[PDB]
């Protein structure tokens, strides 16, 4: 779907964001990014080992 | 059913599900969630403080320091790593709670 | 015209600074809306 | 838009500010919807 | 993922934050942390005593 | 020049201001930011 929806932010508006921005800010936005997957695998590998008590 | 979830492997009729669960993945390198990192939006980069002039050659000349724009910079990078210390937290202590 | 030649001056420096004024306002925007987003990102 | 057709008092909201702002618009929901499908997938097991 | 985001408040903010804050403010501020704590145990410890329906 | 002596002194004087100034705006901004993370820490 995130194919053709798709857009970039002008040219004219970097000069602002590259005079406030810090050097912790775009390392920030991928832990957040990170800690999303973490909890994908661990939901995931919960479900597989609730399959032990299909067989009782 | 115990080699699908530690990572071992598994062999009878569960043979199937050692390739759909590769997919899934291990640790926080994802097959499925890192598809969706090749249409991440193109954030600029930092960079030094450099000054703005308005007026270059004119009676008119100022220009918006960076000595008052750096101490800016020390307040939002704090405001920010702890706006992501209480959320790894509160993430792990309701990791049971089904969010 | 002593009229016409001041008025027209003004008209003139008037024009330069609104080009002026422009550059600085996309300088202070860009900025704002960049605080905004990584605020959010951040912040559920 | 013109404001005041014919009178001493003609201006004329002009298009090339405002083209600025659709580029920064379209951005801003791009981003906005990026967070929304990323963020369904990812909680597909944790009942919202 | 903590370890390298990691950032501390300049020191020209602190002549502020030191003459607004009152004296029940950082105790309260540990409460709402172990709060959280108290709650995670109580759920892991309520997730083994369901164990006890697996034999049957 | 009367006048060259006058100008000085008040640009002097402006100078002088607006150091006290950036001064008690550095007290006051750093008060607010203390309140709100208080109360946020404090309300989901």
């Amino acid at each position: 779907y995130l194919s053709d929806i798709s857009a970039q932010l002008p040219s004219d508006f970097v000069q602002g964001v590259q005079l406030i921005l810090p050097s912790n800010a775009l390392p920030c936005f991928y832990v957040i990014l990170s800690v999303k997957a973490a909890i994908f695998i661990f939901d995931v590998k919960q479900k597989i080992v609730s399959y032990l008590d299909w067989d009782k | 059913v115990s080699g699908l979830a530690n990572g071992n492997g598994a062999t009878g009729d569960f043979a199937g599900s050692n390739s759909q669960m590769a997919q899934v993945g291990d640790g926080d390198n994802s097959p499925l969630m890192n598809n969706f990192r090749q249409y991440l939006p193109s954030l600029p980069q930092s960079v030094e403080c450099r000054p703005f002039v308005f007026g270059a050659g004119k009676p008119y000349e100022f220009s918006i320091d960076c000595d008052k724009i750096n101490l800016f910079r020390g307040v939002f990078a704090f405001l920010l790593y702890v706006a992501t210390f209480m959320y790894v937290f509160s993430t792990f202590a309701n990791i049971l709670r089904n969010k | 015209d002593p009229a016409k030649a001041a008025f027209d001056s003004l008209q003139a420096s008037a024009t330069e600074m609104i080009g002026y004024a422009w550059a600085m306002v996309v300088v202070i925007v860009g900025a704002t809306i960049g605080i905004k987003l990584f605020k959010k990102f951040t912040s559920k």
